[PDB]
């Protein structure tokens, strides 16, 4: 059911935002003012435009200079009740030059969102340059 | 098709790759004026955007665009500002634009009330006062349509022979460079002390073959003094490990 | 700033007649050729102008549909032509000019010249 | 079209006395309108353009005024040679002439 969300300030369908969706079996990345739903369903001017339980899409985002950082891992799942735990590293998939503010975002239709802050870590890699553990260096004494 | 010059065109480009040296090189323009750049530098620079301005004028018409300039084209049709950047690229378009009976689908703007800001277009049909009687939206005594069509035909002298023009106006900080022109490559020279540019990562030293596995976003290293250990190739994903001059 | 016409020419109802007036050469980039009739026994009344700066004419709505105005530029020469002639269209037609601003086409209400004039007779 | 009117249809003084033509119009023209003296035989000859500024050629004794819709010619006193046929001539249309005898 979750096939994107839109990311932006106002978001008032009358200012451009962005819009990252699956759109048939391409996903439709862009930036306009375009009339939104106000809560969208899905059923069975312009900045730029870019066309390309069960398991887990895990995903971090950030926005920095006006460039949106898009980052994900997909993982198997086997439980029916909460997230696992256990550790990996999200890669970075999309960085857009988009030039626009992001404060809010909508969910377009289980889903959990946390905030990020910067914490320093110190990060294990492996022979091949894969991130196998990490500390969270403000967590506690140890 | 070409706009007239009332009713000027105007392309937006973004994402993409500027290369310029199809233009700037070009021996069919007779005009490639540009303001704030250098012709033969375009390659090397980049724009948040690029808008392409694309319409047709009379060939003594051709100078009106322009930045500092006046007249009915350069004031009714379409101003460029005074501090314009960009280029003004113009050629004759006499076979292909004008027509044995008069080319009259390309009209000017011959009335308006007021002169152009930098980058207005006006497409206005409101018939224009022209003396002292109300006109109430109807052509008559000094009551005009606004619009003058022109008589482009094959037979013209060449200052009304129909010229193509486009202006190629450059937007910078608004937003980041989406637009940029073409980087040259050279040959990859491997077992060689060499000066080495990959992208944007450089150094001296020698470039050998690597037996790292880089994840496939990874395109460069690091050791553990975090000097580049070994970098990927940015045409063939191949390693090659960076070695220091003996 | 001299204009001559055309003599006089008789027509059988029904038919055209095409009226023409030379302008001394550079009228055409000054001034405006009109047209003005006048039936014998009556008094003036405009038919219609042509601005050559323009490529416009106006028309009387009397003669909108049976007259056409137009001009020949590299003869200096105003014409009009009546589609289909009555007995009461005998008249005598005039040419007479009006001075126009090439920059703002404010064109002048009156006439500083008027040719001898056409008499068609039908 | 605009509609225009003359009054009187005809004017009777001897020379040396003065004469003044009326002329409406059912629109305003502001101050288009020109005075023509027209003498049979003759194409009618401009004396005043633009209401009331005498045109080229024409002699101190005709003069006149009027704006809109409602316009004057006065010829301060007749020549014998002015007994002529006067016409008011707006852009679109003109009147049915004045007779002075």
């Amino acid at each position: 059911i979750i096939r994107g969300w839109i990311f932006g300030t106002t978001l008032d369908s009358k200012t451009q935002s962005l819009l990252i969706v699956n759109n048939a079996t391409n996903v439709v990345i862009k930036v306009c003012e375009f009339q939104f739903c106000n809560d969208p369903f899905l059923g069975v001017n312009c900045t730029f435009e870019y066309v390309s339980f069960k398991n887990l899409r895990e995903f971090v985002f950030k926005n920095i200079d006006g460039y949106f950082k898009i980052y994900s891992k997909h993982t198997p799942i086997n439980l029916v009740r909460d997230l696992p735990q256990g550790f990996s590293a999200l890669e970075p998939l999309v960085d857009l030059p988009i030039g626009i503010n992001i404060t809010r975002f909508q969910t377009l239709l289980a889903y959990y969102v946390g905030y990020l802050q910067p914490r320093t870590f110190l990060l294990k890699y492996n022979e091949n340059g894969t991130i196998t553990d990490a500390v969270d260096c403000a967590l506690d004494p140890l | 098709r070409f706009a007239s010059v009332y009713a000027w065109n105007r392309k937006r480009i973004s994402n993409c790759v500027a290369d310029y040296s199809v233009l700037y090189n070009s021996a069919s323009f007779s005009t490639f004026k540009c303001y704030g750049v250098s012709p033969t530098k375009l390659n090397d620079l980049c724009f948040t955007n690029v808008y392409a301005d694309s319409f047709v004028i009379r060939g003594d018409e051709v100078r009106q665009i322009a930045p500092g300039q006046t007249g009915k084209i350069a004031d009714y049709n379409y101003k460029l500002p005074d501090d314009f950047t960009g280029c003004v690229i113009a050629w004759n378009s006499n076979n292909l634009d004008s027509k044995v009976g008069g080319n009259y689908n390309y009209l000017y703007r011959l009335f308006r009330k007021s002169n152009l800001k930098p980058f207005e277009r006006d497409i206005s049909t409101e018939i224009y006062q022209a003396g002292s009687t109300p006109c109430n939206g109807v052509e008559g005594f000094n009551c005009y349509f606004p619009l003058q069509s022109y008589g482009f035909q094959p037979t013209n002298g060449v200052g009304y022979q129909p010229y193509r023009v486009v202006v190629l106006s450059f937007e910078l900080l608004h937003a980041p460079a989406t637009v940029c022109g073409p980087k040259k490559s050279t040959n990859l020279v491997k077992n060689k002390c060499v000066n080495f540019n990959f992208n944007g990562l450089t150094g001296t030293g020698v470039l050998t073959e690597s037996n790292k596995k880089f994840l496939p976003f990874q395109q460069f290293g690091r050791d553990i003094a975090d000097t580049t250990d070994a970098v990927r190739d940015p045409q063939t994903l191949e390693i090659l490990d960076i070695t220091p001059c003996s | 700033v001299q204009l001559v016409q055309s003599g006089a020419e008789v027509k059988k109802p029904g038919s055209s007649v095409k009226v023409s007036c030379k302008a001394s050469g550079g009228t055409f980039s000054s001034y405006t050729i009109s047209w003005v009739r006048q039936a014998p026994g009556q008094g003036l009344e405009w038919m219609g102008r042509i601005i050559p700066i323009l490529d416009r004419v106006m028309y009387a709505q009397k003669f909108q549909g049976r007259v056409t105005i137009t001009a020949d530029k590299s003869t200096s020469t105003a014409y009009m032509e009546l589609s289909s002639l009555r007995s009461e269209d005998t008249a005598v037609y005039y040419c007479a000019r009006r001075a126009i601003d090439s920059d703002t086409y404010v064109e002048q209400s009156h006439f500083d010249y008027w040719g001898q004039g056409t008499l068609v007779t039908v | 079209e605009i509609v225009m009117t003359q009054s009187p249809a005809t004017l009777s003084l001897s020379p040396g006395e003065r004469a003044t033509l009326s002329c409406r119009a059912s629109q305003s023209v502001s101050s288009y309108l020109a005075w023509y003296q027209q003498k049979p035989g003759q194409a009618p000859s401009l004396l005043i353009y633009d209401a009331s500024n005498r045109a080229t050629g024409i002699p101190a004794r005709f003069s006149g005024s009027g704006s809109g819709t409602d316009f004057t010619l006065t010829i301060s006193s007749l020549e014998p040679e002015d007994f002529a046929v006067y016409y008011c001539q707006q852009p679109l249309t003109f009147g049915g002439g004045t007779k002075v005898e």
